[PDB]
Parts: C-alpha cells; structure tokens; sequence
C-alpha cells in the first residue's frame, strides 16, 4: 500500500492511506530517501490516517511524500549469524562487515511468555563481588537491576560482571546499548574482539551486539531495547541454551517514550511522563525472562534522574527485578566502590532455605549493625563520638569496618583504584564478615579493611600500616 | 436487505490507539456495557458521547483498525463466580491461565455491584487469625473487616498476606464450616514469574485448594489491571452472600490506581491531583466497601479485605496512602528501619491500628493483650525520653523493662503462623512479668523452648485455652506454674 | 417536560429538552429504571441541553433514554416521622420499615438565614472530656469542629459526644453520615436502638438518621449533607425545640464536589480543588446555624487530607466554627487519647468573662507549661537534662504529667483501651489541673496520671503502682 505524508513533527509522522490502512505496529518505508526510513504505526487517527513514530531523523520529509506499507512490523535477522556482529534498531549491520545472512527473521514486537510458561527454579549466581554475593545475591535465569544516578558505577559494574560472568559462561550473550554513549559501544566492541568473545575470523563469537545510542532520534531509542530483546529471545526458545542479556541503560527506553509522547498527543501523567509508562515498561520487561524452554540471565542498568529513586521511571522498575543493586552517590563520594547501598539492595534469594542459614545470618547480621550505626549518625553529626556509650562506640567501629570491608577493587576499575582487581569467593565473604561481626578484628584499624579482597588481605594491610 | 450492521446494536471503529477505541454507532449501548470487536476482543463502554462511544479495550489494540465492526453484548460487565474457581489461577475476566482446563462455572456476577447497605450487616465479631502475634495481638482483624497492609518496597507486605492464607489450613482442614475461610489473591501490575512463584508456595503449603488467584500482571492491558480487583471482589461476594467466609488480598492497589490513571487520561478525562483522576478515592472506596459482615438474616457470611499499598520513603501521610487509610478499618504499617534493625515483621506499633479493637479477638487473647498496645506506645516514648538516663524513677524503669521484653516476643519468623492458644501462652509469659528478669537477648530462644514444652507435654492446657477460648482460673494457674518453673530450669 | 439523555460520562449526564428547559437545581427522574435515579441539574450548556450530576449509579443508562423534569429541587420528607428512621440523599427510607409518612416535604436546597436572624447567646456545653472542657469548651448552640487526619479519632470522639450529650438531650438529634463507612452506620443504628435513642415500636425516637456513605457516587456524596441539614432545619424552625446536629464527615461534601468538578469543565484551583470550594462551602455552612427561631448544636467531623491542616478544605472550614478540637497523629502515636492538640484547639467562649477566671487561668496555665516544655524538648534531647535549672526541670516534670492527665479512657473506646470509660465533670477537671500546676502532686509518678478520669484515680493508681 502507498500512503502520503500528511504531517511531520519531530519523530511523529502522520501518513494517509487511500485503499489499505496498515494495522498498528506495522513498519512503513518512506519513499525517496538516500537511506532507509522506517515508520512504525502507532494508531489509527481515523480518516484513513495513521499516526506513526519514525525510526530515524525526519529532516527532509515533505508533506505529500509517498510511504509504503512493509506489510509487517520491524523484522530483524535472528540466528547464530548475529553472533559477533553489530546491528541497528531495524536490524541492519553497522559494523561494516556486510549483510547478516540468516535463515530466519523475527519481528521486534512479540507477546510475553504465558503464565504456564514461567519458571520457578532459584539458583544463586555467584559474582565474586563481596557486597552483591553477601547481601543481595543474583540468581541464574533471574532478573538483575543496577540502579544509579549519574556517574555512580552502573557501567563499571556491568563491565565487571561481563568480565566475572560473561567471560566464563558457555552459552550466548547479548549486549544491548540503549541511549548510552557511542564511545562505549566502541570501547566494548574492540575489547570483546581482544578477549576473543568476538572473533572476526571464525564463527566462535559468543556475543551479539545491538545499539541505539545517545545520538539517535527518540523512536530509535524507544525500540532498540525491543531489538536486543528479540535477539535474545531467539537463543532462548529457538535453541534451548541459556542466554545472558546485558542492557545499558534501560531507563533510556522510558525516557525515549516520554520524548515522543507529547507528540503523540497524550495528556501527560506525573512529572511530565507518558500516561502509558507502566504498561510500556511491562509489555517489554515481560519478555525479558526465563522460561521452561530457555534461561535468560539479565543485568540491566537503570539510570536514576536527579538521583531521585522515586522518579516514576526507576520507581516502576523495581517490581520487575529479582535482585536489585542500588548504587549511591553518597557512598561513592566516601570513596567506597562499588558504591552499593547495603541497606537498599535486595534479592528474592535472600532466604535461609536458599542461601543457607550461615549466609542468611551474617547477611542480616551486617545489615543490623549498619542500620544501628545509621541511627547513631544524627548525634555523631553534632557531637561526634565522645558522648557515645562504650557499647555504642563498638557498633560504630564495627560498622565502619564492615562498611569498608564491603568495598572492593574491580579489574575493570584498576585504572582508578590503583589496585589490582579482586574476586572473592562466597564462603570467603561469609567468613570474613562473620569474624568482623564476632569481634575477631576489633584490634585492626578501619583502613586495613578498605579496598581489599578476602579478610586475609585486611590483616596484612594492617601490618603494612604498622 | 442485509440488515445485520444497523447502527443501533453495532458500530464501527472511528479511530483506535493506546487501547481506546472511538466507536461510531452503538446507538443502544448502555454506559459500562461490554462490547465485542471483530477480532473477538472485548471492550467496555466508558464514555457515551453525542457522536461516539469511548471504548476501553480489554487486550492488545493491535488487532483493531479503523472501520472494524463493534457489537453490543447487551450485558454490563460480569464474571464467573463460585467454588469452581478454588485452586485455580484466572485472569482479570475469569478465564483460566493455569492451563488446567475450563472452569466449571454455573453462576456469574457483575464485577461492579454496590456494597451492602446499613441494614444487611452486623458488627464484626469473629476473629480472622493471621498467625502473626504482632498482628493478632495489637491490630486484631475480624471477619468482614478491612485492614490495610502498607509500607515501602520490600518491607514484607506480601508476606503478611501469604502467612494469613497459609494459616487458614487449620480451620479449612477442620470440620466446622463456619470457621472456614476461602481465600482470594489478586495480583495487580505484578510480575508473572513472581506470581508463578507465589502460587508455587501456596501449592507447597497445600493452600491452593482453598484459594483463587486472579492475576492481572505487568503486561496485561491497563483495563485488565483496573478491573482485576473488582473481579476478584465479586468472586469473594459469592461466598459472602452464601453464609460462607472469604478473605481477599488486593496486591496492590497502588498499581491499580496507576492503571486507572492511565485508562482515564487516555480517555481524555482531565488529570487531577498528582495526575490521578479526581475520583481515585472513590475508585478504592467503592471496592473496599464491598468487604463486609452480613447479618444472620443474610446468611451470616462475610468478606474480609487486606489491600496492599506501596508508600515511598516511608511517607504514610502521602495523598494515596491517606486516601486508602481513610477507608479501611485500620492499617498495618511496615518500616524498613524496623526490618533492618531486626524487628520482623517490621510492624510499627504506634502507627498501626485496628478500628475493630478487641471485638475481633478471642477472650483468651483480649485477656493477655487488652492494654498492651497503649503500653507499648507509652514505652516507645520513654524509651526515647531517656536516650540519656535522666534520673529515672522506678515506674519508668519497670516500663522500660517490660517494653523491651514484650518487643522481643512480638518478633516472628516467616511461614510459621501460630495457633491462637500458642500466642496466648507466649504473650502470657511476658505480660505477666514472668520474663522481666530474663535477658532480652534470651527471649527469642526462650519462646522456642517454652513453646516446645507446652506443645509436646501440655496439649491439655493448650486445648482448653483454645477450646474454652478463655483463660479460666485454673488454666491461669496451671500456666503460672509452667512458665515460672520451666523458666528457672531454663536459666540454669 | 421530558428530555433525553445525550451523553454519559461517569456521574455527569447531559440532557436535551425539546421544550422547556428545567432550571438549575431541579431534580429530574430517569425513566425506565428498576430504582429511582435522580439527576440534579448543574448547568445550562446551551442548545436546550442541561449538564447534570447523577444521585446514583449511571450504569446501564443509554443515549436517548427518557428524562422527566420533576419541576423542583430534591425534596425530602421532613418532620417528626423522620425520627427513628434512616434516609437517603433523595429522602427514601433505607431501613426497610416502609414509607415515611410525613405531612410535608422540603427541598434540600435553600437560602441561609439572614444577618438579622442571628443569635449571640453563649453558654458552655459541658462534655465530660477533660481536654475539651478545660481548654476548648463547646458552646450550646454553637458550631463545633473536630479536625483530624486518617484514623486519629474524629469518629470515636463523635461517638463519645453522642453518649455524654446526645443521650441526655431532650430535643431532637440528626446524624448525617456523609461519605463515611457503611459499617459505621450499622454500628450506630444498632447502638441507638440498644439504647432506646431509636425506638422501633413506638414514637419515642429522639434521632433521625441520614446516610450517603463511601460506597456512593460523588453525586450522592455531594448532597447527603444537604439532606441531613434539611431534616435538622425543620426541627429548628417549624418546631424549634433545640436540635443537635452530627455530621461525619463534612470533608466528604467537599471531596465529592472535587470528584466531578473536571467533568463540569473547570480549571482546577490550588491542590486540585474545584474553584468554587469556598463558596460551595459557604452557602452550605451558612444554613448550619442557630437562629432566633431555634437552636442547632452542630458537631462536624472534618477530615484533613495528608494530615496537612493547611489543605484548602480543612483550611477553609475553620472560619465556620465557634469551637475547634484539633486531633493529632503525633499525639495519637504516643498513645495519648483523645489525641487532642492542646495548643491548636480553640473555643470562642474561652473568655474569662464567660467561663470565669479560674477556668481561664488554669487553661492558659496548662497551655503555657506545655508550650514551655515543647520549646525545651528538642534541646534537652541533644544537650541532655543536667544543665537545666531546677526551675526548668520542674516544668519538664509537671508538663509530662499534665500531658498524661489530659488523656482519658472513653466509654466508646473500651475495645481499644482496655479501660472503663470515665466522664469527668467540669469542676473535677479544673481542680485536678489546678493542683498539678500548684505542685500538689510532684511526688506521684507520671504513669499514675495516664489513662484515668479524675485526679483521685491518679492518686489511687500511684499506690497500685507503688508495687
Ligand atoms: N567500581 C569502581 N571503582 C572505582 N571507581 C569507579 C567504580 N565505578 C565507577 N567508578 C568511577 O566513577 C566513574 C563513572 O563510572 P561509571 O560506571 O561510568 O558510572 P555510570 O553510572 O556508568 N555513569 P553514567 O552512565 O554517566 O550515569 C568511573 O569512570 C570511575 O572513575
Ligand atoms: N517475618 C519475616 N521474617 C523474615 N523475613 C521476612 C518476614 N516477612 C517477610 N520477609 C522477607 O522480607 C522480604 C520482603 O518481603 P515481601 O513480603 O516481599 O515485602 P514486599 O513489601 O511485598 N516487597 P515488594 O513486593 O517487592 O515491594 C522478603 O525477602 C521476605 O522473604
Ligand atoms: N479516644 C480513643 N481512645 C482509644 N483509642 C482511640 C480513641 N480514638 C481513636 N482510637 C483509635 O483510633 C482508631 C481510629 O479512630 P477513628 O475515630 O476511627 O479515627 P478517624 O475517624 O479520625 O479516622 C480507633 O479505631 C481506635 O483504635
Ligand atoms: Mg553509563
Ligand atoms: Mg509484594
Ligand atoms: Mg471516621
């Protein structure tokens, strides 16, 4: 079918049809352009007109211009031939390596797996990260989320995890760059090449890359997630072997939606967000999941605007995770890295019948001392420690030592910490924390605990401090 | 003369988007009536305008297009109802989602029906035992009562609901039909895997048999999420209207409101305070008023509601949180501070209430916890007022000593809802000062030991307390004997 | 005249009349319904179309449906045969006891008494509640207001007042439940009966009931208060023997308006309220008043959204009252019931020339000490108590005691306190405080003062506490 461009406002192009009106979600191709310009149908305005969202810049478009009904929604190459490649929202290569020659194609819009399709197995996923493993352990085939205000550690954490987990996976991985920095895509790509995850020689790559960065128009940013998403779906259902899915940053998708929402002509909701915020997030999040057919371990970065965790975007996100790593600027400013808030991060796995009672007891142990310290803080703030009870002073010491012992150098952050990255084994963590709690180190100085791996190193650091 | 598509019982889509269809025709539709789309997709007639009908779509609007034929149904929205539903997982419309076959429903019910008036009810008087000491002792819940579970994300709101559903096996596996409690659990905006998790646990506990689970999850259309609570409600009234007893959990009304706000804004109804429709209050009042206790003239049945609300930054004074607090018969407020501190459940005694009072407690429990609430309040104060041992008398030292001991007793793990007599026995011990000399750190351990003793040895005292439902003079004597002696041996 | 329904959107229904447009406020009856559905005319849109507010559910209504102009605003059965009965927004019995056979009917809408109709008598109305009486005494025939956020005791207090006052009345009483809990209406009804205030067998009924609960559509809620008020005005004027008016909760009237306001096409005022908030309140509050013909003693419960006393609604209400009892969650949270805020409650009769200097000096004395203590609170909190002058550490004492002596176990809250309700007489109150202020109990412990009636009980409790 051939419609005509009736109106243009930013990424919202209205196209009129005479004989066949394309259904909602269909991808149209604008005629008379140097490069592909797909328009995704959003709604039927009536009058044989359809309101659509452009998948690329709309400059140059002219009223009256011809539009062609592709006859289907945005479809993209899916299969193993995507592994090691970089692709668009619309599935075109962007790595300058020729066409992605796949047998099948898949449309970005799909329904979420049904209820009967759900899975309930809960296995812990050890990361080697002290705070994570001890207080808010991830879980195989689970949903993980890394909350963080600007420049707090979301990305670094995603890298360290790709490093500590992705690298020794044995299965596939999909990295979806959503609304983030292009340089980052480039940084990862080349790095991936270097470590051999991406092989431009053989067919041995284990990662497929999808990107729709900070330079794309809203519509692109609003769909790349779906794109990356689809790629992963294929490996999950169509092949049966466990996938890994990294997204940086999923907040960008929601932001993108708000960018076009006014244009779509909707009465804004709270904070100027689109009234469809929750549903939008929902029909999308619901596809990022493990099922009886396959497993999807997903780590998503979630940017928090103005550092406000009550912002509708992040706020509505919590409900979709199985484990949440909330990063804090306050902690980061203290020099603690990763800047994870130990009293704000949670995990469904934190259950004695899953991590064991030793693990469950240390964890709650650490939290209770940190909570206690937190309450003392107001007073410490005006009057310092002097007026503190001998008993109280001991919680403060311990807390400040536990607080420090929670930090740790990442390989990925070596350039900044000035220390060699460390990977602590779960039992190592449970232990080192027990002792601290148990007053087995009330003699060592705080500093000894800062930036170290296993407790053993914290003892040594103490000697070196003399 | 093909007369099947006259504009009186049919209509044609003028435009569609964001789940809102603007149907032309439908000259005879009634407000709130269900229509049908060519695609078998159901809608709901919300705005009857001069030149068009604003239809709310119960599904993916992707299947709808301008021009589609819309057909009346002549029916105001309704759903399956009755015992067939027990042990099954349905969607916001009644359809099964557990892939366990069709529901054997013989009855139906309108989702939106006014709650029974003044005349058809009777004061709440029968307890609704949660199995949680803190709740059952301080913020008692009676049948036909509405008690709100409110707090921040992850404070343990759902858990309160699960323990309560699980605790019901006692009576359900029993003989007496009056004591039985059929449960309904409505998920709203929640996540499919979580719900799947949720129904697993229930199954593992052998609680699904008596539970219905209406699920309207994260990916479900706004209208489904929106309807969900009313649907589940109607299912519960079936029991209520038939001299049976039901318990309904609306987890949570926060996500429903959002759904409402969405559905509403998309219909172009001007946004109100905080962007919500001016009638959000009404959205919840209407619903929760349905939970009720019917008089013997109406079957003596009931409907008890436990709605969930999610605050932000522990702020209960917030508009929605206050809107809902002003409807229900009290609230259970959970704080994360309390939780991290080791107080689990994270119930905030001060801020929580039960507008039913002791009328919803057994005499045994009223006996032990009659004044405890105000006591604990007064304790929290002085506890504060002396965060500097300001030349403290005796009466206050005693106050502090009880306060702390009592607080430890109120603690409680998960999944182990206690029996009423068990509660009484343990509260008894503290309330009577028998523990005033034990070390606070010991209290938890003691309770486990003690409770072991009485359960195993003394089930004669337990069954009497439970049976008589009161604490007779001798029972009160046999008990004093037991605690004091056991305590002594215990502090060896 | 007969109009047709042209549009339906929630509680608002537009009607098109071919001939003769029903005036604003007129009540129309929807044709073809199992139940009576009244539409109150709200506006004249033009084009022979009126915008209305439904007094009930709008489900099933159909475009084109028939509507008859009743030719008059909502009129309800008013008179003595209302006593002992339960009424609707539209004057329909809802107690299943058959018709209400009144001689006359009255329109719920009506002008407020003229300026020259006002009264100025001011007699204290003793309640038996320590706090109220001491600090913010009610006045016979005056306007009383009970302010509070969710679950602070607005209702309970209203309950104790019915008990300690309504019961020994000797005149009529009207209780209008506006947008409150249905459960409550049932509790109250059955209580009135069990206490003979309501008599189902004879004509001894001393109280008429009117209900428009939370399970109603905004339209009903925007009107029940009028219905209830209308009943009450009758006993004031037509008969005149002194009436007690109870409304719970008047906020609901305001929130009802706000709920349909957007559908009426209005730019919202601050805090989402309708722009006509104040005036709406005015033309209503103005009828709730004592006149030369009769006397009304109105006790209205007033909801405080989000606990913010500055909220346009609670804020706008203050002016209409003569006495105000402010309840506080902060106080409540402490276990102090009634949760009245001693420094935020007021009464027009708190005048030496009216209650006398003893009452006056005590009250003020009690207030000064609490204020004094409030000031210190935050300070000792951090800096401790040592550095405090013995002079100052005695007010800390006394204040803490008074703070307690202000509490009281209500008769209506036994299920709550686990204590037998106490009713203290005015002189027992003034005296007890007088003494505490006078240093006459610096020996007893605070706790002794908590949850007791008269000072003697505090002394007794001390001993009992002595061990
Ligand atoms: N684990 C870490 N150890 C040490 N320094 C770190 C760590 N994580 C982050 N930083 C420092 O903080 C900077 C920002 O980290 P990064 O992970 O890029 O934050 P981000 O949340 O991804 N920021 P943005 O995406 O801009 O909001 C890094 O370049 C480091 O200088
Ligand atoms: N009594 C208890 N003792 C110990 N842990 C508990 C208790 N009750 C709940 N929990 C745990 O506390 C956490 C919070 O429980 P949950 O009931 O999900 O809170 P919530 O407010 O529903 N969270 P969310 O639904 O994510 O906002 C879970 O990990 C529970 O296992
Ligand atoms: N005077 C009182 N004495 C003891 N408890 C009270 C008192 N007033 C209120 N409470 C507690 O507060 C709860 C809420 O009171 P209520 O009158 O329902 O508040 P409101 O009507 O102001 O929302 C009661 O159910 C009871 O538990
Ligand atoms: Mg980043
Ligand atoms: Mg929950
Ligand atoms: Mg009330």
């Amino acid at each position: 079918t051939t419609g005509r461009i009736v109106a243009v406002i930013g990424a919202v192009v209205d196209v009129q049809f005479d004989e066949g009106l394309p259904p909602i979600l269909n991808a149209l191709e604008v005629q008379g352009r140097e490069t592909r310009l797909v328009l995704e149908v959003a709604q039927h305005l009536g009058e044989s007109t359809v309101r659509t969202i452009a998948m690329d810049g709309t400059e140059g478009l002219v009223r009256g211009q011809k539009v062609l009904d592709s006859g289907a929604p945005i479809r993209i190459p899916v299969g193993p031939e995507t592994l090691g490649r970089i692709m668009n929202v619309i599935g075109e290569p962007i790595d300058e390596r020729g066409p992605i020659k796949t047998k099948q194609f898949a449309a970005i819009h799909a329904e979420a797996p049904e209820f009967v399709e759900m899975s309930v197995e809960q296995e812990i996923l050890v990361t080697g990260i002290k705070v994570v493993d001890l207080l808010a352990p991830y879980a195989k085939g689970g949903k993980i989320g890394l909350f963080g205000g600007a420049g707090v550690g979301k990305t670094v954490l995603i890298m360290e995890l790709i490093n500590n987990v992705a690298k020794a996976h044995g299965g596939y991985s999909v990295f979806a760059g959503v609304g983030e920095r292009t340089r980052e895509g480039n940084d990862l790509y080349h790095e991936m090449i270097e470590s051999g995850v991406i092989n431009l020689k053989d067919a041995t790559s284990k990662v497929a890359l999808v990107y729709g960065q900070m330079n794309e128009p809203p519509g692109a940013r609003a769909r790349v997630a779906l794109t990356g998403l689809t790629v992963a779906e294929y490996f999950r259902d169509q092949e049966g072997q466990d996938v890994l899915l990294f997204i940086d940053n999923i907040f960008r998708f929601t932001q993108a939606g708000s960018e076009v929402s006014a244009l779509l002509g909707r009465i804004p909701s709270a904070v100027g967000y689109q009234p469809t915020l929750a549903t939008d997030m929902g029909t999308m999040q619901e596809r990022i999941t493990t099922t009886k057919k396959g497993s999807i371990t997903s780590v998503q970065a979630i940017y928090v605007p103005a550092d406000d965790l009550t912002d509708p975007a992040p706020a509505t996100t919590f409900a979709h995770l199985d484990a949440t790593t909330v990063l804090s600027r306050a902690i980061a400013e203290l020099g603690i890295y990763p800047a994870v808030d130990p009293l704000d991060s949670t995990s469904r796995i934190m259950d004695p019948n899953i991590v064991g009672s030793e693990h469950y007891d240390v964890a709650r142990g650490v939290q209770k001392i940190l909570q206690d310290y937190k309450s003392l803080q107001d007073i410490i703030a005006i009057l310092g420690m002097d007026e503190l009870s001998e008993e109280d002073k001991l919680t403060v010491s311990r807390a400040r030592k536990i607080q420090r012992f929670l930090s740790q150098p990442f390989q990925v952050a070596e350039v900044f910490t000035g220390h060699l990255g460390k990977l602590v084994p779960l039992k190592e963590t449970i232990k080192g924390f027990q002792q601290i709690l148990a007053g087995e180190y009330d003699h060592l100085p705080e500093q000894a605990f800062y930036m170290v791996g296993p407790i053993e190193e914290a003892v040594a650091k103490a000697d070196k401090l003399a | 003369a093909d007369t099947s598509v006259d504009l009186e019982e049919t209509g044609r889509v003028l435009s569609i988007g964001d789940g809102i269809a603007r149907v032309h025709g439908l000259r005879n539709v009634q407000a709130e009536e269900m229509v049908e789309f060519s695609s078998g997709l159901k809608g709901m007639s919300l705005n009857l305008e001069p030149d068009n009908v604003g239809v709310v779509v119960f599904g993916n609007d992707k299947l709808i297009k301008e021009g589609d034929i819309v057909k009346r149904t002549g029916a105001i929205v309704d759903v399956p109802v009755g015992e067939e539903l027990l042990g099954r997982v349905v969607d916001a419309l009644g359809n099964a989602i557990d892939g366990k076959g069709p529901i054997g429903s013989k009855a139906r019910r309108r989702v939106g029906l006014k709650a029974p008036g003044i005349i058809p009810r009777i004061s709440v008087r029968e307890p609704m035992q949660t199995g949680i000491k803190a709740v059952d002792s301080l913020v008692p819940i009676g049948r036909g009562q509405r008690e709100l579970i409110i707090g921040d994300r992850q404070t343990g709101k759902t858990s309160i609901a699960i323990d309560t559903i699980i605790n019901q096996k006692r009576f359900n596996d029993g003989t007496d039909e009056k004591k039985k409690l059929y449960c309904i659990y409505v998920a709203i905006g929640q996540k499919r895997s979580t719900v799947a998790q949720l129904v697993k646990r229930l199954t593992d506990a052998d609680a699904m048999k008596y539970t219905i689970v209406v699920s309207a999850t994260a990916s479900d259309a706004a209208p489904l999420q929106y309807l969900a609570p009313y649907s589940g409600c109607s299912m519960g009234e079936y029991f209520r209207d038939n001299g049976k007893h039901a318990l309904i959990i609306y987890d949570d009304l926060s996500k429903q409101a959002v759904a409402y706000r969405q559905m509403s804004l998309l219909l172009r109804r001007p946004p109100g305070r905080e962007a919500y429709p001016g009638d959000v209050f009404y959205l919840h009042s209407r619903l929760l008023e349905r939970a009720a206790k019917m008089n013997d003239a109406f079957g003596g049945g009931s409907l008890t509601a436990l709605p969930v609300i999610e605050t932000q930054a522990g702020d209960v004074s917030a508009y929605i949180p206050t809107n809902v607090i002003s409807i229900t018969d009290g609230q259970i407020f959970l704080e994360t501070e309390l939780f991290y501190k080791g107080i689990r459940p994270a119930i905030n005694v001060g801020l929580s209430v039960s507008r039913v009072g002791s009328a919803a407690q057994t005499r045994a429990m009223k006996q032990v916890a009659g004044t405890m609430k105000l006591e604990l309040a007064q304790y929290r104060e002085v506890a504060a007022f002396a965060q500097f041992g300001s030349d403290l008398d005796a009466a206050t030292q005693q106050l502090l000593s009880r306060g702390v001991r009592l607080t430890e007793l109120l603690k409680q793990g998960q999944y182990s809802p206690m029996a009423i007599e068990e509660q009484v026995a343990v509260i008894y011990a503290g309330v009577r000062g028998y523990l005033d000399k034990l070390e606070p750190s010991k209290i938890t351990k003691f309770e486990n030991a003690f409770l072991s003793h009485v359960i195993s040895q003394h089930q004669a005292l337990l069954g009497k307390i439970r049976t008589d439902g009161k604490i007779s003079e001798e029972s009160d004597a046999k008990l004093k004997e037991i605690v004091t002696n056991f305590l002594a041996g215990f502090e060896a």
